[PDB]
């Protein structure tokens, strides 16, 4: 009979297979998808998900604060954060021996715990958290928050309280109100914190609920605000002998520009980024007065976009009908969405590790390396979404008619050039960069190092020699001292920032070689391969010429049949699917590359890697094979030691990589045959056969295997990276 | 009937029905007359309580009590306030409830079940004016003795009897730019 | 440096650019840009309240500028 | 009809038809038909359970006996191990015999008999005085192991102990009083959520 | 060549074939499309590379692992 | 101060180990298998 | 169940039902093609989804259209 799961859908409610369950589970978050789904209904559904998000969100920051502030040991950090470990949490576990229990019982804890990766412990200590009451004050707060953003999202879904489909598409004030409020209020609050809380705890005063509106953050209080003396603020910083959370060195300014890293704690100045955030706020308020929303001043975005085409037709008709289709279809905008967001995580990443914001973060190595890798992985799963939710939009919202002529329609005039163009710099790239790795392989094992190929990245260390590094000797602009671009930053930010990227022991710009053209070649091909594998899935959605009506079957199907040759993998999901390998690939090497160079840099040898990363056996032997022997000696036949666990977790990730090759290669057919063997054997066995099943069994769907083995395969691969990523780290440092 | 801005026209949505309509809404907060009651009851009851506390404020001020209006919180007191915040959440919630229910039988205020709870008479349109505009009075006056207590550290009748003894100084410019002496 | 004087002058400029000068460019843009609220006014060239606070606002932010300028020495 | 705040309304499977009905059922658990009565029994023996234990408890601090939740760790004049096989033994029996007498009738029973009564006081108001006591002598026994969890010593001791200073000996001034403090000011908010929805 | 089949063992033919077509495009407009039209390889075909490729690859790493490690040390 | 007891590990980590997984598996798949009237 | 549609651009050649494993196509009378007949799917309810049909017909492109619908047990060819 029918089954109330999944109540969204009609049709798989009346599916009597174990394909029923998989579905509701994998349809669920489809609204558009749904019985009897409207377009306000929708955004009503998104709205309260949107909250849901937001409440987790905030339960889990509350959780990692809740921790911390019981089981770690902030208190202890803080006052030596060189020579301690941070605490992630306890560890109860019924499961370990005595060993285990005094293996993982470290960093001044009385038990067994987890040495933290995350950074938090850097960035609570920089933005003014001291003791385990603040910590605890914190989590209760967010917890607070979490409460109230699940009630918001329970209550907007109530009637009286569910938005109409009007207010959804007021885009002139929603962009408005988060370019004013949510970016710009947001940043003006943040300097206020810093002012009044980082900055005064950074110089050993202690500025809390109880006493900050007796404190003032300035010894002038206001008044060179109010007069226009904003250079008041700058007098009299911290000192090159600063010691941070004590008083011994520091200054009185509250809003600087010195530019480059603090001497002791190797990251940027608080004044710096508080100034930073003030200047970001005025900008993002200012640009929240841009829409025109009800008092007649402002712009509609509809006569922007209209307004906006060549005279000569080389757009065609530019941008005309782009407002509609745009505001209309949700996956346009959660693919310019995820688009922007990727992109700024990947920004996140690389600013992080080279000018690190929070005290005492460049020395910890391991917290430095899984962060980075971690935003890296986020950011390329992120644009992997980006680019599927542009296929999605193309079959389920792009209307022809509607965007006739613009730029839009002219993209798919001419989707052969973009693919075929996308393929032959993916070629030339693979066949250079892998002949030359080859060519380098060949000359090592021969015994002849001289005589491989080693191209000097001259344009990038033009660049390097730009930004004011003189160790290859361009000297231009901030290289050369005679420079107008020089001399005019002399008094404001280019002696710390000159100070701080020519130092060679940080991570600002750090010195390439042959070996950093080479691996950057190898992130071009992938990124250039990742994006024509996307790029060509989202324009051959709508059709092509194996199938020219692909866009009446929908975004995920499982295949047009062995007719016409053979249709295996002809959807656009099946396209993100190929391009998912690809980005984990891209990842990999960016990952290996940022590891290895930065453990180089860390163990004092930097021409190990200026050496070895020529050809592909250094990167294999001298990065991979050498880097893992205390990895996986976490557990051996003598006993073991606080990295077992990640020896486990090595094996673990490799397991589930192997379990999703077996859903990768074996296919549906099989399986079902072997399944309805079993399920005869079953019904002829006595004693078992009063046992019956309820829904009938079958294989996996074809759609279902190639998710279920890429889950398994991106899981193995991010588990054993990152186990051997901190376990190397960790060990050697 | 004359509006907030010279030579404006007062909104469609907002008629002289009301009792302090001044057609004063550029921001179109009162479009549909359901919201529109509903903030004249809130607009009412903000006043009602600013009024209250304003009164409070002022009172406490001139009977001399040792701490200030924004110390009292902190000040020592029997059945302390961790445990007064339960049984004032109590009888708020039920006093507020009973106030609410009583706002959908009937659109006007109340209390507990006296619905209006009006003894004595004396009601009109014109002191229902008056309510509405003491009550603006009251919420402007209420944000500016927090704003006046948190740039100079003065109570209320403190920081006027201040001003009036110097008012060319002691004023916001002063105070604004003089507030390292302050604290 | 007056911080009144330079506040004032350049709001007073601001103000006097968008009432003599880009009053006619800013309304046939506004117009040529297509609930809500009429702000009229008893100003002959339909300078409202809404343009005060823009035109103003424009204005502070070019005095409050110029003046942080002349405050850093440079 | 008196609801569960002033001003409820029943979730459409609580008319009244039965007794001590108040309209409360915000998770929807009773939505069967089926399930409300073989919930109903459970709350019933749940009650009476919890009346005999709380009269227990009270009846032992008063003459000085050790505290219910260190009776256990008593040495008595019998083994531990005989004792569980005992009670297991006796009550399959006794709870098969009370389990047929529901599917027979609906309601609770002694062994063979379903209506036991033999004094006969059977009344319409006395079943719902003892779902009224049941309840209430719940939410008292819970209350007694909430006070002996932070506070320890006793009930009487706990009621003895709140006379002294009411304004500073109470749930919000023990450890657990923040959390009890947020959870009185979420509920005193519940019904006005319920009626700002409806 | 291990990696190699992956490529292989994990895709289908009617992405290959689709991108085969915007290549035969870029082909045409040169006027360099062969005669014989390139097809992309079949379901069957695609399973025998990659089998083919996987076998070689995996056998010839433990080949050269053992030979290698066996002359050395033994 | 919000710290928890000694003992609140030995009883949480189980809880959510086995008790609540169990309770939320078996009313789950009660869900699942129901039928519609 | 699943969707089969039959376009005007069949020719009658037969050779979709001939195709058909479970007897789900037929030739119904018709006047827009030389063989005066049209293909039909009046038994949709027991097709599996094989598309046969597609891979025989010669028309470009096809004239019959297989789309995956719902499952039951008939559709997803379940001898238990
Ligand atoms: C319903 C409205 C209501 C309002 C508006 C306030 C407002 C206030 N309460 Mg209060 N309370 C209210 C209801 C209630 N309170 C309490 C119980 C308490 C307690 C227990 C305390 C307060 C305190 C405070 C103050 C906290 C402000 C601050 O940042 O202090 C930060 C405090 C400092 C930085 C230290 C003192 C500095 C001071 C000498 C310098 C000047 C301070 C400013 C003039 C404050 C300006 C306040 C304005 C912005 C509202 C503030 C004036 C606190 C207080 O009085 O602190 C002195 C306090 O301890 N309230 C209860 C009982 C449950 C209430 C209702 O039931
Ligand atoms: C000033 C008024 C205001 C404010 C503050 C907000 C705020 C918000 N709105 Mg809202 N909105 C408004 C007006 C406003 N809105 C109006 C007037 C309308 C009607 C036109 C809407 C209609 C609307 C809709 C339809 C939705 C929202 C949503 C949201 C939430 C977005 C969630 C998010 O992305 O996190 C916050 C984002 C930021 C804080 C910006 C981050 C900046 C970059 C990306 C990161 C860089 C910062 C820094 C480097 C990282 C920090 C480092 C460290 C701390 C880790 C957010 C809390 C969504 C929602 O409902 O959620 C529940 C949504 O669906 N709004
Ligand atoms: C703001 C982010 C965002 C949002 C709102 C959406 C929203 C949506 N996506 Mg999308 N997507 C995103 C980002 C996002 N996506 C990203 C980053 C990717 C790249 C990974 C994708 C790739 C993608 C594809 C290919 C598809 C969608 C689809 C969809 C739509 C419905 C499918 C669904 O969610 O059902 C529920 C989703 C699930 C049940 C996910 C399954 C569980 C996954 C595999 C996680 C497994 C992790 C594993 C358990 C870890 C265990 C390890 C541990 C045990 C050791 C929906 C509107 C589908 C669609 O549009 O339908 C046509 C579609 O096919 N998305
Ligand atoms: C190590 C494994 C491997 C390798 C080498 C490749 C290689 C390639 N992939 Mg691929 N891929 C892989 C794994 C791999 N993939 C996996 C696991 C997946 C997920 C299923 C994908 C999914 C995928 C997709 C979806 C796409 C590609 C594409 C491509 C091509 C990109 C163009 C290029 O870089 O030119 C360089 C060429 C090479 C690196 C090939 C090697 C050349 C050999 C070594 C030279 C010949 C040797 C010698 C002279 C003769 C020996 C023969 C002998 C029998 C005599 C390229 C041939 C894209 C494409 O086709 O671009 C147009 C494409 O869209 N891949
Ligand atoms: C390492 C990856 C991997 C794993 C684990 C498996 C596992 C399995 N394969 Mg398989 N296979 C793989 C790769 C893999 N394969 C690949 C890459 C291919 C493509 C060539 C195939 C192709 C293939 C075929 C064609 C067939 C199988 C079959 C089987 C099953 C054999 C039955 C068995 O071994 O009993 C026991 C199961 C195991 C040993 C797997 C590990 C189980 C662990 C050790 C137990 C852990 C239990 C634990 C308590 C769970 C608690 C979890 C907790 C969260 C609650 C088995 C489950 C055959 C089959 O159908 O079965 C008869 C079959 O015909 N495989
Ligand atoms: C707007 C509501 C309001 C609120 C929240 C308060 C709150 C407070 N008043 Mg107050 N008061 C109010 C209105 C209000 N008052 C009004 C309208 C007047 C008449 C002008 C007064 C006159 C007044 C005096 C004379 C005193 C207080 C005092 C107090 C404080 C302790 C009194 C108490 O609760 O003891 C118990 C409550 C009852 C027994 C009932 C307390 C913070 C005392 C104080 O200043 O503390 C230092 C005090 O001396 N009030
Ligand atoms: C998402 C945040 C988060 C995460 C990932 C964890 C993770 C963990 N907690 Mg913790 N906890 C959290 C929040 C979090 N907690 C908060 C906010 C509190 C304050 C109330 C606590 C209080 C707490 C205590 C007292 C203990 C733990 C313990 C533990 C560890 C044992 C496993 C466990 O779940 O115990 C149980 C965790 C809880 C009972 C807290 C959950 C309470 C929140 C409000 C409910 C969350 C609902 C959830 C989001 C819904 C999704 C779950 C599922 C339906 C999908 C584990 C590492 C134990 C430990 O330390 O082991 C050594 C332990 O004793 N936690
Ligand atoms: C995540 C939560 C969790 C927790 C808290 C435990 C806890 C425990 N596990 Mg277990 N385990 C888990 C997950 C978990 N496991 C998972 C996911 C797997 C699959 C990978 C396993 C696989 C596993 C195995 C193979 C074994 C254990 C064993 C044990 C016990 C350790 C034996 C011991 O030294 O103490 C002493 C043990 C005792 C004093 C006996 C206590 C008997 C039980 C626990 C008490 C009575 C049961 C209780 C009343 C009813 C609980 C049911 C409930 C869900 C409704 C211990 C109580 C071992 C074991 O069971 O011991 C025989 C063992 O053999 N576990
Ligand atoms: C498919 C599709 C789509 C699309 C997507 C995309 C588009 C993606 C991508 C991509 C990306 C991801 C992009 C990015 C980019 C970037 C850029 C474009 C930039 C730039 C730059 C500049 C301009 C800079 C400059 C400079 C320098 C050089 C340095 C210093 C500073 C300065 C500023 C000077 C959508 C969804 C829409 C829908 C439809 C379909
Ligand atoms: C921090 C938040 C959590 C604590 C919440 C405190 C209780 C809040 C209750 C939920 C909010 C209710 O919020 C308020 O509800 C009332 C009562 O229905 C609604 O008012 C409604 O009834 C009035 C009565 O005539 C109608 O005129 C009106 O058209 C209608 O909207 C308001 O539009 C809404 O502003
Ligand atoms: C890459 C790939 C292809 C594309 C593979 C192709 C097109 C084979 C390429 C082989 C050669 C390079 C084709 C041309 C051979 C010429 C004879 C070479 C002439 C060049 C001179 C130098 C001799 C598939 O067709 C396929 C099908 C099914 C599952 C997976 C896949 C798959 O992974
Ligand atoms: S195979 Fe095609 S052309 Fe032939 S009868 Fe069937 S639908 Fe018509
Ligand atoms: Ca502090």
């Amino acid at each position: 009979a029918t089954k109330l799961f999944p109540k969204f859908s009609q049709g798989l409610a009346q599916d009597p297979t174990t394909r029923r369950i998989w579905y509701g589970l994998a349809m669920a978050h489809d609204f558009e998808s749904h019985d009897g789904m409207t377009e306000e209904n929708l955004y009503q559904k998104i709205f309260a998900s949107h909250f849901g998000q937001l409440s987790i969100i905030f339960l889990w920051t509350s959780g990692n604060l809740f921790h911390v502030a019981w089981q770690g040991n902030f208190e202890q950090w803080v006052t030596d954060p060189v020579h301690i470990r941070p605490i992630a949490h306890a560890i109860w576990d019924p499961h370990f021996g005595q060993p285990a229990v005094e293996a993982f019982t470290r960093g001044g804890a009385s038990g067994p715990v987890n040495i933290s990766t995350s950074g938090v412990y850097q960035w609570w200590y920089t933005i003014g958290m001291r003791t385990n009451q603040d910590l605890y004050v914190g989590s209760v707060f967010l917890a607070l928050v979490s409460a109230i953003f699940l009630f918001a999202g329970w209550l907007h879904l109530q009637p009286n309280f569910q938005p109409s489909l009007s207010w959804f598409k007021d885009a002139e004030s929603r962009l408005n109100h988060h370019l004013s409020g949510l970016f710009g209020v947001s940043s003006l609050a943040w300097t206020g914190h810093l002012v009044h809380v980082a900055i005064p705890e950074s110089r050993g005063q202690h500025v809390g609920w109880d006493n900050f509106l007796s404190v003032l953050p300035h010894p002038q209080g206001l008044t060179p605000f109010f007069t226009g003396n904003w250079a008041a603020y700058a007098q009299s910083p911290d000192t090159a002998s600063h010691v941070f959370g004590t008083a011994q060195g520091s200054g009185q300014a509250i809003l600087t520009f010195l530019g480059g890293f603090h001497p002791q704690t190797q990251s940027l100045w608080l004044t710096d980024m508080a100034h930073h955030h003030l200047a970001i706020a005025v900008i993002f308020i200012v640009a929240g007065h841009m829409y025109r929303t009800n008092f007649g001043i402002g712009h509609r975005m509809q006569a922007i976009l209209e307004a906006h085409t060549p005279p000569s037709g080389s757009l065609g008709a530019g941008h005309k009908g782009l407002f509609d289709t745009v505001n209309n279809s949700l996956h346009f905008q959660l693919g310019l969405a995820l688009a922007s967001v990727g992109t700024i995580t990947s920004l996140v990443a690389q600013h992080m590790y080279s000018l690190p914001p929070y005290a005492f973060q460049a020395i910890d190595f391991t917290t430095q390396a899984a962060l980075y890798t971690h935003h890296q992985y986020i950011a390329g799963f992120i644009m992997c979404g980006a680019f599927a939710h542009g296929a999605i939009f193309f079959i389920r919202d792009y209307d022809p008619e509607q965007n006739k002529g613009n730029v839009l329609a002219r993209m798919l005039d001419h989707k052969e050039a973009l693919i075929s163009h996308l393929s032959w710099v993916s070629l030339f790239l693979g066949f250079h960069t892998l002949g030359l790795y080859v060519h380098n392989d060949v000359m090592q094992a021969f015994g002849t190092p001289e005589k491989q190929i080693l191209i000097e990245p001259v344009f990038a260390q033009w660049i390097q020699a730009a930004h004011g590094k003189a160790l290859y000797g361009f000297d231009f602009l901030l290289s050369s001292k005679t420079s107008a671009a020089f001399a005019n930053g002399q008094s404001l930010w280019l002696p710390g920032w000159l100070d701080a990227i020519n130092n060679n022991q940080n991570s600002l710009f750090l010195t390439i070689g042959p070996g950093d053209f080479l691996v950057h070649h190898a992130i071009a091909l992938g990124l250039h391969t990742t994006t024509l594998i996307l790029v060509k899935g989202a324009l051959d959605a709508r059709g092509s010429k194996l199938m020219p009506d692909k866009k009446d079957f929908g975004y995920s199907f499982p295949c047009d049949g062995p007719g016409r040759g053979g249709t295996c993998d002809i959807s656009a999901y099946d396209a993100f699917y190929l391009a998912v390998f690809w980005m984990l690939n891209t990842i990999g090497w960016v990952t290996f590359y940022w590891h290895w160079k930065h453990l180089t840099l860390w163990q004092g040898n930097v021409a190990q890697f200026d050496e070895s990363s020529t050809y592909l056996m250094g990167w294999l032997r001298d990065y991979l094979w050498l880097n893992s022997s205390q990895l996986i000696n976490g557990y051996n036949p003598f006993g073991m030691n606080s990295l077992s666990v990640w020896a486990w977790t090595f094996l673990f990730g490799h397991l589930i990589y192997a379990t999703g090759f077996m859903f990768l290669i074996s296919w549906r057919g099989y399986w079902q045959e072997l399944i309805e063997t079993l399920v005869w054997a079953h019904e002829k066995t006595p004693l078992a056969n009063l046992v019956y099943w309820k829904d009938k069994p079958v294989a996996l769907s074809i759609v279902q295997a190639r998710l279920v083995g890429l889950a398994h395969f991106s899981v193995g691969y991010i588990f054993t990276y990152a186990a051997f990523l901190i376990a190397s780290t960790s060990g050697r440092f | 009937r004359p509006t907030w801005l010279p030579g404006l026209n007062p909104p469609a949505h907002l008629k002289g029905a009301l009792a302090g309509d001044n057609g004063f809404d550029p921001l179109g907060l009162g479009q549909d007359e359901g919201r529109l009651k509903w903030y004249a009851e809130a607009e009412k009851t903000n006043g009602r309580w600013a009024m209250m506390a304003v009164a409070g404020i002022l009172g406490q001020e001139l009977l001399g009590v040792t701490p200030a209006w924004w110390e009292a919180g902190a000040k020592e007191y029997d059945i302390p306030a961790q445990a007064l915040t339960p049984i004032e959440f109590i009888v708020m919630g039920f006093l507020e409830i009973k106030r609410y229910q009583g706002f959908k039988q009937t659109g006007t205020s109340g209390f507990i079940n006296s619905f209006p709870f009006d003894p004595a008479g004396m009601n009109s349109p014109s002191m229902a004016t008056k309510e509405v505009k003491n009550g603006r009075l009251a919420m402007v006056a209420f944000i500016g003795f927090c704003v006046q207590a948190l740039a100079t550290r003065t109570q209320p009748i403190e920081g006027l009897t201040a001003h009036l003894a110097d008012p060319f100084g002691k004023n916001i410019t002063y105070y604004l730019t003089h507030l390292p002496e302050t604290l | 440096l007056d911080p009144q004087i330079v506040i004032s002058g350049s709001t007073a400029a601001f103000l006097a650019i968008g009432r003599f000068v880009f009053l006619g460019y800013q309304r046939r843009e506004a117009n040529f840009d297509s609930n809500s609220t009429i702000f009229a006014t008893n100003d002959p060239a339909g300078f409202n309240i809404i343009d005060v606070a823009g035109w103003g606002a424009l204005g502070h932010a070019v005095g409050f500028a110029v003046l942080a300028i002349n405050s850093l020495q440079g | 009809r008196p609801m569960w705040y002033p001003g409820a309304t029943a979730p459409a499977h609580l008319d009244g038809s039965m007794l001590g009905d108040y309209g409360f059922d915000p998770l929807r658990l009773g939505v069967n038909k089926d399930n409300l009565k073989w919930f109903r029994e459970a709350e019933l023996t749940n009650g009476r359970w919890a009346m005999a234990a709380v009269v227990g408890i009270l009846f032992t601090d008063a003459v000085g006996l050790p505290k219910f939740w260190t009776a256990g760790a008593e040495k008595y004049a019998l083994d531990n191990q005989t004792l569980a096989l005992i009670e297991v033994a006796v009550f399959a029996v006794l709870e098969g015999k009370r389990y047929e007498i529901y599917k027979k009738t609906g309601e609770t029973g002694f062994l063979s008999f379903a209506p036991f009564d033999p004094m006969g006081m059977k009344s319409e108001e006395m079943k719902l005085k003892e779902l009224k006591n049941g309840r209430l002598a719940m939410l008292a026994f819970l209350g007694f192991c909430s006070q002996a969890a932070v506070y320890g010593k006793g009930p009487i001791e706990t009621l003895q102990l709140h006379l002294a200073d009411p304004g500073h000996n109470n749930i919000y001034t023990s450890s657990v009083g923040p959390e009890t403090a947020v959870t009185v000011a979420v509920l005193c908010v519940l019904p006005m959520i319920i009626e700002a929805t409806k | 060549v291990w990696a190699f089949s992956l490529m292989f063992l994990f895709s289908g033919r009617g992405y290959w074939q689709e991108l085969i077509e915007s290549i035969v495009w870029a082909h045409n407009k040169l006027k360099v499309a062969p005669a014989i039209q390139p097809r992309a390889l079949s379901i069957t075909q695609g399973r025998a590379v990659g089998v083919a490729h996987y076998l070689l690859g995996g056998i010839a790493t433990t080949w050269s692992f053992f030979l290698a490690r066996i002359i050395s040390v033994g | 101060p919000f710290v928890p007891p000694s003992w609140a590990p030995s009883v949480f980590v189980p809880l959510t180990g086995l008790v609540l997984p169990a309770i939320a598996m078996a009313t789950l798949f009660v869900y699942i298998e129901k039928e519609a009237p | 169940a699943h969707i089969v549609k039959i376009y005007d651009t069949c020719i009658g050649c037969t050779q979709c039902v001939r195709a058909c494993p479970l007897d789900v196509l037929e030739m119904v009378p018709w006047d827009g093609c030389k063989a005066s007949q049209m293909a039909s799917a009046p038994r949709t309810e027991d097709c599996v989804g094989c598309k046969r049909c597609e891979t025989a017909c010669p028309t470009d492109f096809l004239s019959v259209r297989v789309y995956l619908g719902s499952e039951s047990t008939r559709s997803m060819g379940l001898s238990y």
